[PDB]
């Protein structure tokens, strides 16, 4: 049937050629033998077998098949290398796991510069973006992991949010110790910054925020090396962490450590007055300091930016195709 | 989409192992000393009860697939446990769980995992993972003990007393095939309906609806008694084989 | 690692902007000529213009205009690189010895911003009290011209207008003014705002906003004795002042875009008009006077004066004599006439300065057989295309060929004594139903000529409408004689068939020397093309014939001989044909993992692929099994615009951000997933936007000079005429100029006190590098032309690695001699 995976080859996909250098394997794109549907193939090598399958991927495989979503990718199957006939002890063939392609990803369109996103083609971007990320949150689950890279766009406008290799359950009740560095720099909130380690869903929405400046801007908002130097630029934008705004700032194992040079004032809406009024609004409430006053996913699904729009009107990026051979 | 995990008593008389010429008993036997050994093995190195139990499922589903007398139960049992621990977040290294089973296991017993246990045991990963066809997330009886009982109200004391004993009823029933019989949900329900007679407590008065006197439709519906009583079957079996008795 | 200098042969010849002014004597009139990162000065004579200083920017110049503040003698200058990277400067001579003062400087960039369609715009007050410049969408920075702003500090006032056009200062204003033309999306305005630098904020402006044409293009601040704005547009010509609107609309503007303008007489009373098709009109101002003693604009007028070439930038000079700086042509003084000549013309030429123009393709040929290599262009666009053939011999000796239409690529046949190129001219749909050229070009002008009748496309059944006035381009095959440069014959491939790449060789056992094409079907309504053909012509006996035909899916963007195989790169396929005796084509391999497949170069057996955003691939056929096989990719996405192989292992790339960088083969076995790593081992920004790569050079071999440090040589060509050479280096010759490098900088003063390891960054809007692997060789270039006292205090401390002597220390004149031999390579 079409649930017994892992035993199916993947013989089955013609390999074209490789797309990505993954985690725990190589990324491949592959075109279906019987169906001719065009699928991304994530290898696992277990060849290594200092831990065995690899973490990353078993949250992966857990977590997607579980979260059906229009907005999040979805895992089709399974398959594996020829298997050593009547020798499981030697058998090093590794599984590839299967997902539909996508034509292509945030980050590859805005580094090579061939994106242009309109205020609407923005509405759309994040209508998408914030139900997928609403729907991993209502069922408790944190991607710690939201960068440009990690979110997939096909031609027709849909959006797909992509790696989940370090989704875990978020328990409200119960608060749980977490990995202290979990969002690559630029998208990392801070909170995260100070080292929290019982973080909240907030964390994602920080990330999303960061993204919803940059469609605006086409360049990230805070691109640093260091971790200090990362508090400076998010404290330059939306002030310095300190009681009056995030009252339990100094609950935070580094509030006292990593100070930043002044205390600044909160600017954001003058250093991004260019932006459209419902939007800004987004843009402030996402971005702001204390996790427990930023707003949710939901909340920013019921904002005057995103409430209104309709996703049977995708509005594709102008991703151009022709005239970028000659100029 | 998703896996069928669940078979009917009767067909647990066809496993690869009873038709290799394995006998009933001894088959359940096997079964309880490799559930037995993932638990105490894993509640020797601190893990959660999710993870005890997540291990133990994989072990049971494995074995309606393979024949214990080609895959030794105990390093079977050990896999289960290392490959739950990263499923549920509560990672163990390979070495660690061979180290406590061998704490555990006489000499005889370790012979299973030959002359290299921490080869044996992930070399075996590959294969539980074809075998449990990838479907790694799994539900247990706890969850729905406690959200069911969150919906009963009365005397504190009485319900702890029932949800305690109903606990227990689901760490014992980890060690049988119920696990491939009945969805978890209706496992829970089965404990609480135990510990109810063996408390002598009407449970149906702790409900929303006090006069509905079949209380746990409104947690499980389409769950006739003809089920929860052979689950209890089930479960006081174990007591009464055994010289242990029920908790009360 | 990877090891490699870049050096310029040609400098960048296309006029990027030209002002007038005051700025080497209060005394002199100037002419300042900005090409890319190069400043010319100019005294303007009765005859034309002396020259008297030239400098390097550590930078690309994006706004250069002069201003006389209260208290100077003469005119200072305001320059704004691309990078933001803002100066005053001033001119200042001793006697024989001329120097540019930096008088303030400072990088204007905003941590948040978003860069603005048309581009940086930079204008400076009438007054003088402040520079005006438009950066980012949605905000006004202003730099205040106070004397105590020597860091040029500056402020930004929120914008309501997104999306401006253009803006100028206007002239007779109580307040700092400045009027702009925006678009919303009820079309587009022109508004006026008042600008406070006590309140550091607009107040409302003197005039109320109209609404304009769809397409206004430019603003033009009248002067005082009719303060207001001239709107151009498309179709129509505007002069608002408040309560004032006049509005001429004669038919010969609508037929080519309005690009530059340019004030003749300082009362406003006449300005120059350009197009693209190298009109050259006078806007003049009539004007009535009140007895008031108030004079008013009673009427404008538009009068065609001649032809000059396609102008970025028009300034008058004196008396009748105006310069004309071209980007995509020659540029020129042309002189103007109150007489018209026998033809009607009153725009005769006087002078014509070389550009060598957008350089589209080209390629290294010896016609001469004199082991030396001649350079052999496609140059220009439109009515000022051209073929340029540059040899050395110390000055480039450089023919122009013209065309008069848009050549695309070039490529060499021996057997034929002759060039192969392709070009494309201007039709514009008229009443016949067909089309008529505006000018005869190359393709019109053959000796003999044909027609593609292909019936490949001819089933069509795509409905396209024309409507009379638009306009379409045509492709041709030139055949063009290598000793003569006569146009022999010219093929007119289909209607709407773009031509897109061009091969000379010989085929699999096939004897004949073929010309082979690669096009695309180009419909206006279709994203990608997916149509196109591979034809293959023989030229033979002065006819071109067509030998065969190979329909494909999309587009044949590239096409390059592979061991008597083509391959050719259509849409995302890169395709290996082979060539039957039955002379067809027939495939035997694909590979299709790209996006866009836009360039294509081979090294014996391995391939590489330069992707629309996937950087650069390097393929493997394997003739063993008869496929293509994947070796590396370079996974960080850029857009390209020009790749080339420098050996087995390095690979060259050129973004569409002016930027180069170096790409090898890992080297380190351990794992597959490091061999398929392409890493980006250099980082280099070069300021121009290479096209072409091309192995060859230009130097004499006759072996009296010796084996330069330097191995191997790529040249380069760019959209602004630069020609570059790229080289490599051992490990130690680069630590050798790099150290030297860094001590050069110390020494070595910049115009604008730019930092040059700022400049040679690795720059996009979303990434910066500092360099690396790669050597400036115009910075080495350069220590011959610093004095004594500096090349000493250069070489102090210096140590060499690597050699007969493992530490060797240098004086100034074992420098000047490496130098020297490096300056040789072109
Ligand atoms: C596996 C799932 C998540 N998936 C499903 N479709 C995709 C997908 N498609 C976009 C894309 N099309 C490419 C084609 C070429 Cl030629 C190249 Cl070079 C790059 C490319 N990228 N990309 C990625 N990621 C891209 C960034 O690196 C990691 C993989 N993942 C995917």
């Amino acid at each position: 049937t079409e649930s017994d995976w892992g035993k199916r080859c993947v013989d089955k996909f013609d390999i074209i050629g490789i797309i990505g250098e993954g985690t725990y394997g190589q990324v491949y794109k592959a075109k279906d033998k019987d169906t001719g549907e065009l699928v991304a193939l994530k290898k696992v090598r277990l060849d290594n077998e200092k831990e065995g399958f690899p973490i990353t991927a078993i949250r992966e495989i857990k977590i997607l098949r579980q979260l059906i979503h229009r907005s999040v990718v979805n895992m089709k199957e399974i398959v594996t290398d020829k298997q050593d006939a009547l020798d499981f002890k030697k058998d090093k063939g590794a599984f590839y796991l299967v997902f539909e392609y996508m034509d292509h990803d945030l980050m590859g369109l805005l580094e090579s510069g061939l994106v242009h996103f309109s205020e609407d083609h923005i509405k759309s971007f994040m209508k998408q973006l914030m139900e997928g990320l609403e729907y991993c949150h209502k069922k408790n689950f944190l991607h710690r992991d939201i960068k440009c890279s990690n979110i997939l766009l096909n031609n027709s406008g849909q959006i797909k949010l992509a790696d989940f290799g370090l989704a875990r359950l978020y328990n409200s009740e119960e608060s749980r110790p977490y990995t202290n560095k979990v969002i690559t720099l630029w998208y990392r909130p801070p909170e995260l910054l100070l080292g929290e380690e019982r973080y909240t869903p907030a964390i994602d929405v920080w990330s999303c925020g960061c993204i919803l400046g940059e469609l605006f801007t086409k360049k990230p908002i805070f691109q640093a090396n260091l971790e200090l130097a990362q508090l400076e630029l998010i404290s330059r934008l939306c002030g310095s962490p300190c009681p009056a705004v995030w009252p339990d700032v100094i609950r935070l194992p580094y509030f006292n450590t990593m100070k930043p040079k002044k205390q600044y004032r909160r600017r954001l809406r003058e250093e991004f007055s260019f932006i459209p009024s419902a939007a800004l609004d987004l843009l402030d409430h996402m971005l702001t300091l204390d996790p427990s006053k930023r707003c949710t996913a939901e909340q920013t699904l019921q904002s005057d930016f995103l409430k209104d729009v309709e996703l049977s009107k995708m509005a594709p990026p102008d991703l151009p195709h022709w005239q970028d051979c000659h100029e | 989409t998703k896996p069928c995990w669940y078979w009917d008593k009767k067909d647990l008389a066809h496993t690869p192992s009873q038709l290799e010429g394995l006998d009933p008993a001894t088959e359940a036997r096997y079964r309880r000393e490799g559930a037995r050994f993932i638990f105490d093995v894993g509640t020797r190195l601190g893990l959660h009860y999710d993870t005890l139990a997540t291990g133990i499922i994989y072990f049971h589903r494995f074995y309606m697939f393979h024949s214990f007398k080609q895959f030794p139960r105990y390093v079977t049992g050990a896999c289960c446990l290392f490959l739950a621990g990263k499923v549920e977040e509560t990672p163990k290294k390979c070495k660690d769980i061979i180290k406590t089973a061998r704490s555990l296991l006489n000499d005889v017993q370790f012979g299973q995992f030959g002359d290299d246990p921490k080869e044996e045991v992930m070399v075996l990963e590959r294969i539980l993972l074809q075998t449990i066809k990838f479907d790694l997330q799994v539900e247990h009886p706890y969850q729905f003990l406690l959200k069911y009982a969150k919906q009963l109200k009365g005397d504190k004391n009485k319900i702890q007393k029932l949800v305690q004993m109903a606990w227990t009823f689901v760490n014992d029933s980890l060690c049988t095939t119920l696990s491939l019989q009945w969805e978890p949900e209706i496992i829970a329900v089965a404990v609480m309906y135990l510990a109810g007679r063996l408390c002598k407590f009407e449970i149906q008065e702790w409900t929303s609806k006090p006069m509905y006197r079949r209380w746990w439709e409104q947690f499980v519906q389409d769950v006739p008694v003809d089920v929860l009583e052979d689950i209890c079957h089930q479960i006081l079996d174990l007591y009464s084989q055994g010289k242990q008795q029920m908790p009360h | 690692m990877s090891y490699n200098y870049v050096v310029t042969a040609q400098k960048p010849t296309a006029v990027n902007g030209c002002v007038t002014g005051h700025f080497t004597s209060a005394e002199d009139l100037n002419l300042l000529i900005a090409k890319n990162t190069r400043l010319e000065i100019y005294v303007v004579t009765a005859e034309g213009l002396r020259p008297v200083k030239e400098v390097g920017m550590y930078g690309k110049i994006a706004v250069m205009e002069l201003f006389r503040p209260k208290g100077e003698s003469k005119d200072l200058l305001f320059i704004l690189t691309a990078k933001y990277n803002a100066c005053i400067l001033e001119y200042k001579q001793s006697g024989e010895s001329i120097d540019i003062i930096t008088r303030a400087h400072g990088n204007v960039q905003d941590r948040i911003g978003r860069p603005s369609e048309t581009g940086i715009i930079g204008i400076i007050d009438p007054e003088c009290r402040m520079i005006g410049l438009r950066l980012y969408d949605g905000l006004f920075k202003v730099i205040p011209l106070d004397r105590d702003n020597k860091e040029l500090k500056a402020f930004n006032i929120r914008l309501e207008e997104l999306h401006v056009i253009d803006v100028k200062f206007l002239y007779g204003c109580q307040a700092p003014t400045i009027c702009f033309v925006y678009q919303d999306p009820q079309g587009r305005h022109v508004k006026t705002y008042e600008v406070s630098l006590r309140e550091k904020e607009f107040n409302k402006g003197p005039w109320k906003q109209e609404n304009v044409e769809a397409e206004a293009s430019m603003v033009i601040a009248v002067p005082e004795p009719f303060g207001g704005a001239i709107i151009i547009g498309q179709e129509s010509i505007t002069y608002h002042n408040g309560d004032k609107y006049l509005a001429i609309a004669p038919p010969i503007i609508k037929q080519s875009t309005i690009v530059c303008h340019n004030r003749v007489d300082p009362n406003g009373s006449r300005y120059l008009l350009g197009d693209m098709e190298g009109r050259l009109f006078m806007l003049l101002l009539e004007k009535e006077e009140q007895m008031d003693g108030t004079v008013t604009l009673k009427d404008l007028r538009v009068e065609l004066l001649g032809e000059t070439s396609i102008a970025e930038c028009l300034t008058y000079l004196d008396n009748g004599v105006v310069f004309v700086g071209s980007r995509l042509g020659d540029s020129q003084l042309v002189k103007l006439n109150v007489d018209s000549n026998e033809q009607g013309s009153y725009v005769v030429a006087m002078e014509t300065f070389t550009n060598l123009g957008p350089i589209v393709d080209m390629c290294v040929v010896d016609l001469e057989r004199q082991g030396q290599g001649q350079l052999v262009t496609c140059s220009g666009a439109f009515k000022e295309g051209s073929l340029r053939i540059i040899r050395n011999g110390q000055k480039l000796h450089i023919r122009t060929v013209p065309l008069y239409e848009s050549p695309r690529k070039i490529c060499y046949q021996e057997v034929s004594q002759c060039f192969g190129v392709l070009s494309s001219r201007i039709e514009v749909q008229d009443t016949s139903g067909g089309t008529t050229a505006l000018r005869p070009s190359a393709s019109t002008q053959a000796l003999s000529s044909s027609v593609s009748s292909s019936k490949l496309f001819s089933s069509s059944t795509a409905p396209h409408e024309t409507s009379f006035g638009e306009e379409v381009e045509v492709h041709n095959l030139l055949i063009i004689d290598q000793h003569t440069f006569e146009v022999l014959h010219a093929h007119q491939f289909l209607q709407n068939e773009y031509a897109l790449s061009l091969v000379s060789c010989k085929l699999g056992k096939d004897p004949n020397t073929y010309f082979i094409v690669g096009t695309a079907m180009v419909y206006p309504e279709e994203a990608e093309p997916k149509q196109g053909r591979i034809v293959v012509f023989q030229y033979s006996d002065g006819k071109l014939q067509t030998v065969a035909e190979k329909e494909v899916k999309g587009a044949v963007y590239s096409m390059v001989e592979f061991n008597g195989k083509l391959l050719a790169s259509i849409n995302s396929t890169v395709r290996l044909y082979e060539w039957t005796t039955e002379k067809e084509l027939r495939t035997e391999c694909n590979h299709y993992n790209n996006i866009m497949a836009l360039y294509l170069k081979t090294k014996g057996d391995f391939i590489l692929v330069g992707d629309l955003m996937r950087s650069v691939l390097l393929l493997a056929y394997k003739p063993m099994e008869g496929n293509f096989e994947e070796i590396a990719r370079d996974f960080n996405p850029n857009w390209m615009s020009a790749v080339e192989i420098l050996d087995d292992d390095n690979f060259l790339g050129a973004e569409n951000a002016f930027n180069l960088f170096v790409c090898q083969k890992d080297s380190a076995a351990t794992t597959d997933e490091e061999r398929q790593h392409l890493q980006e081992v250099g980082l280099f920004h070069l300021g121009e936007f290479v096209n072409v790569f091309c192995h060859g050079s230009l130097v004499m071999q006759n072996l009296g000079e010796t084996s330069t440090p330097t191995q191997g040589s790529v040249l380069f060509g760019t959209v602004n005429g630069m020609i570059g050479l790229v080289t490599s280096l051992s490990e130690s010759w680069y630590n050798l100029l790099l150290d030297m490098q860094n001590r050069l900088n110390k020494v070595i003063k910049s115009v604008g006190k730019i930092e040059h390891s700022f400049w040679r960054s690795f720059h996009t809007e979303r990434k910066t590098e500092p360099a690396t692997g790669f050597i400036d060789g115009d910075l080495i270039e350069s220590f011959l032309d610093i004095s004594r006292p500096k090349m000493q205090e250069v070489v102090a401390n210096l140590q060499y690695d690597d050699g007969s002597g493992m530490k060797r220390e240098a004086t100034a004149d074992d420098l000047i001699k490496v130098v020297e031999e490096l300056t040789r390579i072109h």
